[PDB]
RNA sequence: CCGAGCGCGGGAACAACCGAGACCGCCAGCUAAGGCCCCCAAGUCUGGGCUAAGUGGUAAAGGAUGUGGCGCCGCGAAGACA
RNA sequence: GGGGAGGUUUGGCACCUCGAUGUCGGCUCGUCGCAUCCUGGGGCUGAAGAAGGUCCCAAGGGUUGGGCUGUUCGCCCAUUAA
RNA sequence: CGGAAGGGAUAACCGCUGAAAGCAUCUAAGCGGGAAGCCCGCCCCAAGAUGAGGCCUCCCACGGCGUCAAGCCGGUAAGGAC
């Protein structure tokens, strides 16, 4: 937790940092300790439900850390022919085997980048948004189970 | 949200440009606005249009002073359009372009008590074979012990037309403003003399 | 011969809301709805107190009621049996879920429905301004 | 037990389930079952836990790291489980 | 081989009705259920595409005309998204 | 000429972030997508919505009894009826 600037609020945390400031609704009965420069939290007990929430809030806050920190980006792989993407100002449109050239809107706090009509880049600030965003663009074109086309995130192939 | 008052003249065929084409002719004169009612002095957007001229003393009412109200000739028929302020002080056939489709409400023809038959079209009974009692009877009209009862809203022989309808997406075809005149699509509800009012349909 | 009462002035309350569970207030509200608090109580003559509450919206209610809980109008027509969760009449008219519920525990009587018009009911705050407001919890 | 006590209270309502055997009167008090937030009389009473499914508001063989409590055995700071 | 659901069939009791509760089909008019024939949405496939199989969600609406027989039922004819 | 379009929540279901359980998981906190269906949207009814609504406009004084509370009687106005 270098150089940042988490601010404690009552059911939340403001976050700051190089990329900005970032929200991150916090538990009730968490408690968000500020030690030295860094930080830390602890639970009201020891039961079952309360195990999930310390360990869940101790990973999101967390991101709000890196979030503001060295921000998140994701990549896209292309198969396929006349599979590709070009990136038009903000959004990006992309044909991919349709009759209409997919227009994707660029969402606020998120911009991808298109450093190769392959490669497709998903800069951002938030894992929630990222991890949406990267979805989405999947979503358009699933991998075709019989072979190579439609976008893919970086894992194995489905052959 | 265009509006204006109106009554079936008639209709009769015309030409497009190469095919016939039935079309109903309306007629939208001068009607005045006599009252803007705003979200303020009311609870929602509309104006009142009145039509066709009157007799003075025929309007002795109180409605002389709510002609007053917005000096105005004193109208036979008012009515309001929801979600409307012009411009001017009367609306116009210059307000629907050729083109433009419309939906226009009327009342339309009393039939009176009409039969079930003539009503919900319904099939009625033979005509030889079974007894020559239920020719354009509806016949059976529930089960047994239960319900026991009928069903609210069941389709039965009754006063039927008469009532406000409302067809929709009619074309604006040819429009006279050398006569305040508006032809459409045709079929249209209401008598040769009833008032209709047209407004803007819902495409999109 | 027990007490006979006579005529008497209605005494109008001012109810909060927010936070409320929606049983645990209907309760106090209908209790005091009748003149069933004072000890100059009469099931004949019926002379509760005008209750008006405020803050509806605001009520609360534990666990899965929002999406659980059900609500039914039947009109007399087939399939009328329209029925509403929770949160749609926090959207629509709020006010309605505690009305339904304290004219639940009305009594059933002609009187009892006498007995809901003397509770008031919105969420602004802000009621009509007439004059009494005997604020309570 | 009803029958013959379809007289009374409880059980929503219900001959025989629970209470209780009505000579009549009282604007008296204790109690029975079952109840004691409102419609509805009486504690939103006290202390201690279990359940978050509206279970409660009542259906099985079978199935499942749902949650809590007791006992046994193995590995573990001479370095355990993942 | 084992456990249920449903209350459409046959059957078993004989509790209201024998000082009467008209019984098969067809017609007319329908309404409701979902365990869905179609159309709409989805997982798996021994799913290449098309087409298909199976299971899940889903009543909003739709579910033809005719030959045989009193038929319900069923077979057949022409077609259908069914 | 209509079925819709379009908005919103949602079914199975796909998915993001993520524990309890250092891994993992769509789930327990939270979030997005997604049915001819659910709410709205279109058409019709509707203030007996006794919870009787709203806006514009027109008429307005007791003249004789009621000490009071509540009434009674003819002429009337705007306007209505025959
Ligand atoms: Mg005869
Ligand atoms: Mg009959
Ligand atoms: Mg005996
Ligand atoms: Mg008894
Ligand atoms: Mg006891
Ligand atoms: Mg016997
Ligand atoms: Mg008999
Ligand atoms: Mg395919
Ligand atoms: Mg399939
Ligand atoms: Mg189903
Ligand atoms: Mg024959
Ligand atoms: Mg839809
Ligand atoms: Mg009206």
């Amino acid at each position: 937790p270098k150089g940042v600037s988490v601010e404690v609020a009552p059911g939340r945390v403001k976050v700051k940092g190089p990329k900005g400031e970032l929200e991150v609704p916090v538990s009730p009965e968490m408690r968000v300790v500020v030690e030295e420069g860094v930080v830390r939290v602890e639970r009201p007990s020891d039961e079952r439900r309360h195990k999930s929430l310390h360990g869940l809030t101790r990973t999101l806050i967390a991101n709000a850390v890196k979030g503001v920190s060295e921000g998140y980006s994701k990549e896209l792989l292309i198969k396929g022919i006349g599979y590709r993407a070009r990136l038009v100002g903000r959004a990006l449109e992309l044909t991919v085997g349709f009759s209409h050239p997919v227009v994707v809107e660029p969402p606020e706090g998120i911009t991808f980048e298109v450093p190769e009509p392959t490669r497709v880049r998903v800069s951002g600030i938030d894992k929630q948004k990222v991890g949406q965003v990267a979805a989405n663009i999947r979503a358009i074109r699933k991998p075709s189970a019989y072979h190579e086309k439609g976008i893919y995130y970086a894992g194995e192939p489905v052959r | 949200m265009k509006g204006i008052l109106g009554v079936k003249v008639g209709m009769t065929r015309i030409f497009r440009d190469d095919r016939a084409v039935p079309v109903t002719v309306i007629l939208a004169g001068p009607c005045p606005v006599v009252q803007r009612r705003t979200p303020e002095k009311d609870g929602y957007t509309a104006v009142q249009l009145g039509f066709l001229p009157q007799n003075p003393k025929r309007v002795n009412r109180p409605l002389k002073g709510h002609f007053a109200k917005a000096g105005v000739e004193p109208v036979r028929i008012l009515r309001e359009i929801r979600d409307f302020n012009p411009e001017g002080d009367t609306v116009t056939v210059e307000i629907f372009k050729p083109g433009e489709r419309v939906d226009v409400t009327g009342t339309s023809k009393g039939r009176g008590f009409a039969g079930v038959m003539k009503r919900w079209n319904f099939a009625g009974g033979p005509d030889s074979h079974g007894a020559h009692k239920i020719h354009r009877h509806p016949g059976s009209i529930g089960n047994r012990k239960t319900p026991g009862r009928v069903y609210k809203g069941k389709k039965m022989a009754g006063h039927y037309g008469a009532e406000r309808v409302t067809v929709m997406n009619l074309e604006v075809v040819d429009v006279i403003p050398e006569e305040n005149l508006l032809l459409v699509k045709g079929a249209v509800p209401g008598p040769n003399g009833g008032l209709v009012i047209v407004r803007e349909t819902k495409k999109a | 011969k027990t007490y006979v009462p006579k005529q008497v002035e209605p005494r109008w309350v001012l109810i909060d809301a927010e936070g409320k569970t929606l049983g645990r207030l209907a309760t106090k509200i209908a209790t005091l709805l009748r003149g069933k608090h004072r000890p100059d109580w009469t099931p004949n003559v019926a002379m509760g107190d005008f209750v008006v509450v405020v803050n509806a919206d605001k009520i609360r209610v534990t666990g899965k009621k929002l999406e659980q809980k059900i609500y039914t109008r039947y009109s007399g027509y087939p399939g009328g049996l329209k029925k509403i969760p929770l949160e749609k009449m926090l959207a629509t008219h709020p006010e309605r879920v505690l009305e339904h519920a304290v004219k639940g525990m009305l009594p059933k009587g002609p009187l009892g429905r006498r007995l809901f018009k003397r509770l008031k009911v919105y969420a602004g705050p802000d009621h009509p301004h007439q004059a009494q407001r005997p604020e309570k919890l």
